[PDB]
């Protein structure tokens, strides 16, 4: 009897960006 | 039987864009 | 069969920053 | 008898945000 | 059986900063 | 005799967000 | 019997890079 | 043949940001 | 027959800069 | 005999934070 | 004769944060 | 038994920034 | 017949750093 | 003789930013 | 005969500064 | 025969830190 | 006896920025 | 004979903070 081998964990993802600031109001 | 091993996962997507600045 | 563990997706990435208020008039 | 393997451990949570500004 | 160790899983982020005073009036 | 395999360690979290800065007090 | 060894995914690329601010218009 | 699963190519890095206006004249 | 294994993918290209500012 | 594998390190603790700013 | 297999290096700390700035004097 | 080699745990984070004045009166 | 074992991707590099910003012209 | 893929060596890091001007006289 | 496996990749050399800001 | 198995590069090192800003001339 | 590759160990980090100019005077 | 496995490489270590400013 020979095992199965596991596998390792996914990189979490990278962030959204900043929204540009409000404009003349 | 001998046995047969696992997958590995992938990354997470990346965020959405914040929403963008008020006026005033 | 011993067989083997999956492995874990990665996770999503957060919000952007919400941008500011533009100009003090 | 011939052993088994172990697994592996997942990444921790993101924090939580931090305590918006004062007054004054 | 010399069995495998187990893995150690990832530590949680810490807090975000905090923010700081708004306009000097 | 045949040994068994170690995992490895989890990725450390990534740390929570500024708080947004105070308003007129 | 003895199985094929998976691989692992591809790193995410890193962002370009910020444009310079614009001239006198 | 229980062949071994293919990886994933990571994915091209997003845009940079774009720039904003220059002086304020 | 003994099997084969797979092979690993490889990063993704670093994205174009961005546009550059306005005038005015 | 047949041998035995090694185990892996853990990651470094997140360092402590900046000393709090001056007066005057 | 069967060989071990040895492990790989722990990764580096994150740094801590910055310290608030001074109050008046 | 030719065994495995240890790993080596990551290194401490160092500290974080100190502080800068305050206001300038 | 026993398989060869493939390798992983190599790290892609650390960008260049900022140039110091000009004198007086 | 199946033999192993060889892997691909990292991408070399990009230019740093160049500097933008001094005091505006 | 058995096979013999493949060798990993290096990480590529960091980038170069940038040049030196301009006058006027 | 059975061939040996490789080791992995180790990760570049964390750059220094930005030095404090000059007194009063 | 097909030996296996050493690893070659991580980069050193580059210098810190270096401070600029405090108050003008 | 059969063979033995090699040995991962390690972190390079940080490096030395930055010159601290000038004068006048």
């Amino acid at each position: 009897g020979i095992p199965g081998m596991p596998g390792l964990p996914g990189a979490p993802g990278k962030d959204g960006y900043d929204g540009l600031p409000g404009p003349k109001g | 039987p001998p046995a047969i091993p696992g997958i590995p996962g992938i990354p997470g997507t990346p965020g959405p864009d914040g929403q963008p600045g008020t006026p005033g | 069969a011993p067989d083997g563990k999956k492995g874990e997706a990665g996770r999503p990435g957060r919000r952007g920053r919400p941008g500011l208020k533009g100009q003090g008039e």
